[PDB]
């Protein structure tokens, strides 16, 4: 009943006896190899960690020791980058004049002629300009010297390795059990006040006393050498006294809750810094703080040894209504005893996190000198899309992989879980029609102004001038935005963000940071073209799940396991009619969802926001507002969009983005590749390897494991993952190089 | 090497001479005490036994429970006999339940 | 024997076969249901004897050069705060016969050699009595218990050849031992928020009491 | 030891490192004799 | 082989690895990585360790004795370090690679025997000269041996190899200690030697 720490001494003995032996876990695969089939199988199911045993304990126990093994590639990752920011980069330079000077990171060796690649991205230096933001972070954080980035760079390696460390350790000797694991009221106890709410209450004691009078000094025009060192700041206070006259109560108006004299520092002021074309620091500051509050209240929900609390069990069992039977009694039994619902859940979160994270970032820069920092504006965004698509996706492949092998109603019985898998066809066929209705009338739409078009008649168009469709929602939510600031969030002075409107055009060297976007007829179409593929990869990711167990096709789907070929040509044929499949399905629909974002992104971004201001304060943007009237055709985007912005990269060859061209290039290559693996099958390919065996064989020269062709499952895998590589490469280098060249 | 192998079955119970590197059914042919198999591929459960004493290598298994292995069952067609082991036969249905 | 803010958990573990064991564990912490790395109840026990003892050491040594550094020929650069020592050297350095790294490496290899042999007689209990170093071995036996060795160095003198003795006297060393590390606790977050020194701290405190812990309330630095 | 020396010798970790070892000699190669589009000894 | 069972140990107090029985001369129980569980692999490192040692001897003496006779004024050799470019009658690369055929048939000798135990022993020209050693890595012969000083009964010989190859140790250490010591300072072993006497508390590697 009580909550403790449960451990096994030694369980597994740290040895090289099995790296000798290739698929030791599994049985079949220990003994050895007869073709090329077990060497792919050996690389499957390596981390398949379910499916090697049947204990729970022994999985959670891999898994455990498996994230320190993830934790400290990251560390190591990120010391990566700050020692390259410390050694390779021109990070000083870059603070010294920040809108003249290209961020870059990473130089190239001389060999056969790549130096080329070391572009010039001024301040004395010669490297390739890197995208990551991490100049941003760093002035954000107060980093002024290459002594500050090595010292981290050294402590995150020795991160690293005290994460490896722990790794071995808490598999190869000090354990946990099933009772540590199966405990999720206090490790929830934990995170949320743990992990979130004393990390974000950390982090603002850091912006308090460094990111706040640092980016004061630098603000004020300070040589970044003539800067006091942060620990000054800590140990001289009167320093922080000049910049910030609040400083001198010193804690004490914490105390006697007199809080409005911290109204200094501690601001609710809303938009950017004009400085700085970033949120004001003085805001991020708040912001965390309260954040801490909230997360340090919130992680103390849960009864984990002292009677107060709540019991999960309870909260959830007592939901229930009359549409639902007995509703959420026995959801706490499934989600403790299988992992892959837990991942599904956590999945589908962190995508959708991933996501909101993008816009939000877009939308109100937090960095300083990011808004006009257009290539890592644009990279921020496509990057963190993609990873959020992927994750989602993911989300479905593991709700699936549950209901395959997890799922059981003799022992583990929900009521919700089994009604709709009572009602799956009524789920699918109404998910089937929004798709069907909403195809027609967002790209039907499309095609009929390309007809109206192509046939001289643009009166009859769905244009902005013919027959307009006005997205009245979005327009009155974003002039209810722009009124809010004294009106309805009395607190605030600018709206949250510029692209609410209000006017306010906020710019920095010259080159545009912000200003109202503003929402016509294109707009209106683009959204629910967005609407339309979101619910199309959302109908085939719940139809691979609702119907992962049996259909009305195949009555004993789940014995054929989570992932195979097929059952035969058989009741017409039913090839891909497993779970595995529908996921395969879904990665495609999740590139093109996606892929027309960050290209409605993009284009309306290049079209509408970013720019260079001038004297008379006259915007000229990238492109005159060519997304209103050109963006309503598919000759439109053909057109105005890849065509145009496509000459950016193709003219890369002969200077230093010239490897944006080439993997521009690549990418096509490959992308055109998969479809060897995605159009055929693996028959053919059996059947002339057989010859190609044969040649071999007539010169003793056969070898013994014998080559088979992939598996029908590999063959799909190969071929998704190539087109998935192929696609998202070359729009990569499309947008970088289009964007550090107009950039 | 050459371990004894003693064999339960409704004709008795038999000990015969067979090198480590071969199959227990296998020799049995070659002494003269008859067994059921069908496939001889060890893909079905026609030769099936289980044990008494000792253990036999489960390196030549296939078509069997991710348990079939550690819960007594064997095939006598697929299997070497590491030790002087006594093992059944005619032992396919108990394992068929 | 009484019980300070027990557990019926905590009691189940907690029964008096150690001294100073007041049945208070209330996050439950030496039970012998989940003991793996450091977490035995028998380690825990070694280490709060072992920070004890470095703890009265420590803390008679901080207060000390600054009391004498008011009574006596001790001259004032002899006459530190225990924080102005070197040790915080944002916060005060000396220059002693060595460069306070070397002094470090030295330090340190000499409590190496010290602590290495104690551990080597914790894990394979008396051990150290074995092997040659420089004669020297046959006082490094041990007694059995860790945290308390014995022999003809760490007891010379031979206190409690009776064993009440040596209870009611481990009950007085534990006792002193909890009261030093608080002591010591008390010496750090004090000589931050304060600044001041402990001894010199404290004559302030003597003066009057105006200067409570509420009026250095404001963090001076 | 020796098995350390096993698993040295799989087969991806036996072509990563004979890969490394042909890329490293190719690299110094043409970075002796760069830009060589004949073979002008002989 | 005299298994010693209770020879003094490196670490006290903790088992030393099942592999090392104390066989070897000047065995202490120090292998934590096991580089040296299996017996070929024992063997082959035996004679690495032997050959390292004795031609760290060689370049300890070399280096050490050297600059500390020309620190005081006896003669003048140049600093080790850069003892290397400083010319000579002809270029380095003459003398590299005639000296490499000479040293290299004595290597390929030694090879020769490491891998096939006494099958070497004798001379190509004169064969009746039959260098002596019957152990590999300790080959004796008038040439290896001319004192005989340890060709008496193993008793004496195996504490004589102890010596040998603790020496030898401390010499490998402190020939990578003149490379280390010249690559971070800029000066002589002995000119460390000399200030860190000088000045002990302060003249160290925590110099910089
Ligand atoms: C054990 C034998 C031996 C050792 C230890 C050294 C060591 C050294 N020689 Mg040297 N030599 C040796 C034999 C011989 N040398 C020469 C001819 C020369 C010349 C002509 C020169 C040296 C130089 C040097 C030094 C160059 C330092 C440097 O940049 O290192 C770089 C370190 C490495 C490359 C090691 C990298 C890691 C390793 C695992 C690979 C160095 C300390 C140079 C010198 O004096 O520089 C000041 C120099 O100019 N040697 C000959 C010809 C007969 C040798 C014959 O045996
Ligand atoms: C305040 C307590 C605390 C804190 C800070 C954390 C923090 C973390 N936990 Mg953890 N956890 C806790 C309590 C806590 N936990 C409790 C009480 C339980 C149940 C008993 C769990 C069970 C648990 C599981 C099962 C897992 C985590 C995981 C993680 C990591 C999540 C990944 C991440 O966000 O990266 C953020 C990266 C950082 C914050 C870098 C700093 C890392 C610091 C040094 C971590 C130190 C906190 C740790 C608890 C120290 C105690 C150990 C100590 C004896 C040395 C993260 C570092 C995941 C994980 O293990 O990842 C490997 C995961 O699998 N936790
Ligand atoms: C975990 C976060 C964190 C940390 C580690 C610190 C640490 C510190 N703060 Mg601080 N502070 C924080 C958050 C934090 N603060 C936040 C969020 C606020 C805004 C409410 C303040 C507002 C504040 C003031 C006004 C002062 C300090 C001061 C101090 C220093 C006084 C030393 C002391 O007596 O204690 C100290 C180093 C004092 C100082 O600056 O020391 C010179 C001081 O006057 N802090
Ligand atoms: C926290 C995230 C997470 C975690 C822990 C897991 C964990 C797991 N997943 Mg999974 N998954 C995730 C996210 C995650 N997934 C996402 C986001 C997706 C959507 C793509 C999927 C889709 C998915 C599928 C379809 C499947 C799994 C499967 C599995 C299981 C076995 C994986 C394995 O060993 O295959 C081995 C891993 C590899 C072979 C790596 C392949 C290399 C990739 C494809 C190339 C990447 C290219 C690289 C980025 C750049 C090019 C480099 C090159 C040019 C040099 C395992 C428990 C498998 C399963 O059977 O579950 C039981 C299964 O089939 N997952
Ligand atoms: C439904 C639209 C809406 C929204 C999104 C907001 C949002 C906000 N208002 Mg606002 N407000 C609104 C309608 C709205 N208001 C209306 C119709 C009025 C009357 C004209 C006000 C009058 C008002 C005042 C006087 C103030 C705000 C303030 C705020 C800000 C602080 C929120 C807060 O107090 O925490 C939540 C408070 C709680 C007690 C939690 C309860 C959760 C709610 C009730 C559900 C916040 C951004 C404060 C501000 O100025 O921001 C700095 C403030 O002073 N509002
Ligand atoms: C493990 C406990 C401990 C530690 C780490 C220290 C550490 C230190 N002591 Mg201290 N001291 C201690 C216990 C301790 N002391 C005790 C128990 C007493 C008696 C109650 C003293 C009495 C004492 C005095 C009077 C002085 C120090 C001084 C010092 C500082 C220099 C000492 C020195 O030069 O080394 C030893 C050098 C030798 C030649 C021997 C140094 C930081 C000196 C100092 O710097 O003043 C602040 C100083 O004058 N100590
Ligand atoms: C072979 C034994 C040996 C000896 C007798 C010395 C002696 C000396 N070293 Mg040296 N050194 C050695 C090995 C040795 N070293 C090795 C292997 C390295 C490579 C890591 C170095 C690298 C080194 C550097 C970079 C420096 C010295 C320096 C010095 C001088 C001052 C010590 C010091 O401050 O630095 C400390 C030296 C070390 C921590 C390395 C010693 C570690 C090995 C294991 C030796 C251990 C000693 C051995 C167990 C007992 C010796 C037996 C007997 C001769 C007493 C001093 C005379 C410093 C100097 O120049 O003086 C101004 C200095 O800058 N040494
Ligand atoms: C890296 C070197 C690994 C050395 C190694 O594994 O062999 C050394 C041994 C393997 O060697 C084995 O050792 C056993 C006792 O430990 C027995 O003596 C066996 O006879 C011996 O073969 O493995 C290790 O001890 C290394 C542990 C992990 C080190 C990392
Ligand atoms: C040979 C050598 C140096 C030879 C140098 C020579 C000849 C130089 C000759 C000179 O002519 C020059 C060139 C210049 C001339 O002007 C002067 C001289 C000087 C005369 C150093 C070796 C130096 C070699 C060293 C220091 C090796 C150290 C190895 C260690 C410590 C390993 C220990 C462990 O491996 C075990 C045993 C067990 C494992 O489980 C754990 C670990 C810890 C891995
Ligand atoms: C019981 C329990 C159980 C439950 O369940 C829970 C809870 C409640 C949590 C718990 C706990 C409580 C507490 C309080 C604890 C604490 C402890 C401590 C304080 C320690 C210290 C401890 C402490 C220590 C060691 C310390 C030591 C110290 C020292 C040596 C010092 C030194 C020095 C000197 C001399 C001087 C110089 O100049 C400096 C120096 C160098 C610095
Ligand atoms: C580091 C440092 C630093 C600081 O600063 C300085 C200093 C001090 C310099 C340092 C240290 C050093 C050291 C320790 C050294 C040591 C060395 C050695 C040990 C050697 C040996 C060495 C040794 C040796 C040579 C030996 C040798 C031997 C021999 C020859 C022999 C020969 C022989 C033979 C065979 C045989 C015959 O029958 C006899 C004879 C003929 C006789
Ligand atoms: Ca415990």
């Amino acid at each position: 009943p009580e909550v403790k720490i449960l451990v096994d001494r030694d369980p597994i003995k740290t040895s090289f006896e099995q790296w000798a032996k290739p698929g030791h876990f599994s049985r079949t695969i220990a003994k050895g190899p007869d073709t090329t089939t077990w060497i792919w199988n050996l690389h499957a199911d390596a981390h398949d960690f379910d499916s090697h045993t049947s204990d729970l304990e022994e999985i959670s126990r891999k898994v455990f020791s498996a994230h320190f093994g993830q934790l400290s590639i990251i560390f190591l990752w990120l010391s990566g980058m700050y020692f390259h920011g410390a050694r390779f980069s021109n990070y000083e330079a870059w603070l010294n004049d920040p809108t003249h000077i290209r961020p870059s990171a990473q130089v190239v060796w001389p060999i056969v002629g790549q130096e080329i690649l070391n572009g010039d991205v001024g301040g004395g230096f010669r490297g390739i300009q890197i995208t990551s933001g991490f100049f941003q972070i760093w002035r954000a954080s107060g980093i002024t010297s290459e002594l500050q980035l090595y010292c981290t760079a050294i402590g995150a390696l020795v991160f690293a390795a005290l994460m490896l460390f722990a790794g071995w350790f808490h598999y190869h000797k000090a354990a946990p059990k099933l009772v540590w694991f199966q405990d999720v009221e206090s490790m929830l106890n934990h995170h949320l006040a743990g992990l979130l709410g004393l990390g974000s209450l950390s982090w603002a004691g850091h912006q308090v006393h460094v990111s706040l009078p640092i980016n004061q000094f630098l603000n004020a025009g300070v040589d970044p050498k003539e800067i006091p060192l942060p620990h000054e700041f800590i140990l001289n206070r009167d320093l922080l006294a000049q910049l910030y006259p609040s400083f001198a109560e010193g804690a004490t108006p914490f105390f006697t809750l007199n809080w409005s004299k911290y109204a200094d520092f501690l601001t609710f002021r809303g938009g950017l810094d004009p400085l700085t074309g970033g949120l004001w620091l003085t805001d991020i500051a708040h912001h965390h703080l309260a954040i801490a509050i909230l997360f340090l209240i919130a992680g103390h929900m849960y009864r984990t040894n002292w009677g107060i609390g709540h019991g999960i069990k309870d909260i959830l069992e007592a939901h229930k209504g009359p549409f639902t039977g007995q509703g959420h009694k026995g959801l706490y039994e499934i989600l403790t005893t299988s992992w892959h619902a837990q991942l599904s859940i956590n999945l589908a979160m962190l995508g959708s996190l991933t996501i909101i994270v993008a816009h939000h970032m877009y939308a109100m820069p937090p960095y300083p000198y990011l808004a006009t920092d257009y290539g890592t504006q644009l990279s921020l965004f496509t990057h963190h899309m993609w990873i959020g698509g992927f994750l989602i996706v993911g989300a479905a492949a593991h709700a699936a992989i549950f209901m395959v092998r997890d799922y059981d109603p003799t022992t583990r019985y929900n009521d919700l879980l089994d009604r709709v898998l009572r009602h799956r066809d009524a789920i699918i066929s109404h998910l089937n029609w929004v798709c069907i209705f909403l195809g027609f009338h967002s790209f039907g739409l499309y095609i009929h102004n390309d007809t109206m078009s192509a046939l001289g008649r643009p009166q009859d168009m769905f244009s902005d001038t013919a027959i307009q469709l006005q997205p009245v929602f979005a327009q009155w939510i974003q002039n209810t935005h722009a009124l809010a600031p004294g009106t309805t969030a009395p607190g605030a002075t600018t709206s949250t963000s510029l692209t609410w409107g209000g006017g306010d055009l906020v710019s920095v060297g010259g080159k545009v940071a912000l200003l109202p976007i503003p929402l016509g007829t294109a707009d209106f179409l683009v959204h629910h073209i967005h609407a339309f593929t979101i619910h199309v990869t959302v109908l085939i990711l719940l139809k691979g799940v609702l119907f992962a167990r049996s259909s009305r096709l195949i009555p004993d789907k789940a014995n054929l396991g989570f992932r195979f070929p097929c059952d035969g040509p058989g009741r017409g044929g039913t090839c891909q009619v497993s779970a595995w499949d529908h996921v395969f399905l879904g990665l495609f629909w999740m590139y093109n969802a996606i892929s027309v974002v960050i290209f409605h992104f993009s284009w309306k971004m290049q079209s509408d926001v970013w720019g260079s201001i001038n004297d008379q304060g006259v915007v000229t943007h990238i492109t005159g507002g060519n997304f209103a009237q050109s963006s309503i055709t598919i000759n439109g985007w053909l057109r105005d969009f890849l065509w145009a912005q496509a000459s950016q990269v193709i003219q890369s060859y002969g200077s230093s983005l010239s490897a944006y061209g080439l993997f521009f290039l690549g990418a096509h290559f490959v992308w055109a590749f998969s479809l060897m693996f995605l159009f055929s099958g693996r028959g053919y390919w059996q059947e002339l390897i057989e010859s190609i065996v044969w040649a071999h064989n007539k010169l003793k020269v056969a070898p013994a494991t014998q080559p088979r062709a992939l598996s029908i499952v590999q063959g799909r895998a190969v071929g998704v993952t190539h087109y998935l590589l192929g696609g998202i490469a070359t729009t990569w280098a499309f947008f970088l190089a289009r964007i550090i060249a107009v950039g | 090497a050459s371990y004894k192998v003693k064999l339960v079955t409704p004709d008795g119970t038999q000990e015969f001479e067979c090198p480590s590197d071969v199959y227990i059914l296998d020799h049995a042919e070659e002494v003269g005490i008859d067994l059921p198999y069908s496939c001889r591929a060890g893909s079905c459960s026609s030769c099936a036994g289980k044990v008494v004493g000792g253990e036999v290598d489960q390196s030549d298994g296939s078509f069997l429970d991710d348990e079939q292995i550690e819960a007594g069952f064997v095939l006598t067609c697929v299997a070497y006999p590491t030790s002087d082991v006594v093992i059944e036969t005619h032992k396919e249905e108990d394992l068929t339940a | 024997r009484p019980l300070w803010f027990a557990s019926k958990q905590s009691l189940s573990y907690l029964d008096g076969s150690l001294p100073g064991d007041y049945g208070f564990d209330p996050l439950g912490l030496s039970d012998p249901e989940g003991t793996g790395g450091f977490i035995e109840p028998r380690w825990l026990a070694y280490g709060e004897v072992i920070n004890g003892r470095f703890a009265m050491l420590g803390a008679v040594g901080a207060i000390a050069p600054e009391y004498l550094g008011k009574v006596g020929l001790i001259p004032q650069e002899t006459a530190l705060a225990w924080f102005q020592t070197g040790v915080i050297p944002p916060a005060g350095t000396y220059n002693y016969w060595a460069d306070n790294y070397t002094l470090f490496v030295l330090e340190m290899a000499l409590m190496g050699f010290a602590e290495h042999r104690r551990f080597q007689d914790w894990a394979k209990p008396g051990s150290m009595g074995k092997q040659y170093f420089l004669g020297l071995e046959k006082g490094f036996g041990g007694s059995g218990n860790p945290a308390y060795p014995g022999g003809p160095f760490f007891n010379p003198l031979g206190f409690g050849k009776d064993e009440k003795s040596l209870k009611e006297l481990k009950l007085k060393e534990v006792k002193n031992g909890r009261l030093a590390m608080l002591a010591i606790l008390g010496y750090f977050i004090q000589g931050l928020v304060t600044g001041v020194g402990p001894y010199q701290n404290l004559l302030d405190h003597v003066a009057d009491p105006v200067n409570n812990n509420v009026l250095t309330s404001l963090k001076f630095h | 030891m020796r098995d350390l020396k096993t698993y040295l010798s799989v087969a991806p970790v036996a072509s990563t490192l004979w890969f490394a070892a042909l890329a490293g000699l190719l690299i110094e190669i043409n970075r002796f004799f760069p830009d060589a589009l004949t073979f002008p000894f002989f | 082989t005299v298994a010693e069972p209770d020879r003094p140990l490196w670490f006290p107090g903790s088992t030393p690895p099942p592999w090392l029985d104390g066989s070897l001369p000047g065995d202490f129980g120090f292998d934590p990585l096991g580089l040296g569980s299996d017996p070929e692999s024992l063997r082959w490192n035996v004679q690495a360790e032997l050959v390292h040692s004795r031609w760290a001897m060689l370049g300890a003496a070399g280096i050490f004795i050297p600059e500390f006779l020309t620190k005081l004024g006896i003669l003048n050799t140049p600093s080790w370090y850069t003892a290397g470019e400083q010319e000579y009658f002809t270029d380095t690369t003459t003398l590299f690679i005639v000296e490499l055929v000479f040293i290299g048939w004595a290597e390929g000798r030694r090879w020769a025997d490491i891998l096939n135990p006494g099958c070497v022993n004798t001379d190509p020209i004169f064969p009746n000269n039959k260098l002596t050693g019957t152990d590999v890595g300790y080959p004796g012969g008038l040439w290896f041996d001319p004192l005989g000083w340890g060709s008496a009964s193993p008793q004496k010989l195996k504490e004589l190899r102890t010596k040998e190859i603790k020496n030898g140790r401390l010499a490998m250490l402190a020939v990578m200690g003149a490379w280390f010591q010249h690559i971070y300072t800029g000066t002589g072993p002995i000119d460390n030697l000399f200030a860190h006497l000088a000045d002990p508390g302060h003249a160290t590697i925590f110099a910089a």
